[PDB]
């Protein structure tokens, strides 16, 4: 969840994180 | 959508539908208290010369 904000700006490509099995999904 | 994104969704969901580990958690919180007082004093009172 931390991770994807991070991802973001990086991004700033279609990032989430799944709060369950702690995943990112990028795209 | 689209059978390339079906399958590429497909892979998403695999991987993230995977067995979510379990973890048992034991804490031990000792706290050991004590501690001594001591009160000692010693009062003199005399009618003809005074008192303490």
């Amino acid at each position: 969840k931390d991770m994807v904000e991070v991802l973001k700006g990086v991004s700033s490509l279609a990032i989430s994180a799944d709060e369950t099995t702690n995943a990112l999904v990028i795209t | 959508a689209q059978p390339d994104v079906m399958a590429e969704l497909e892979q998403v969901v695999a991987k993230l539908d995977i067995r979510r580990a379990q973890v048992l958690v034991e804490a031990i919180i000792v706290e050991i208290a004590d501690g001594d007082g001591l009160n000692l004093g010693v009062q003199w009172a005399n009618t003809n010369g005074g008192g303490t």
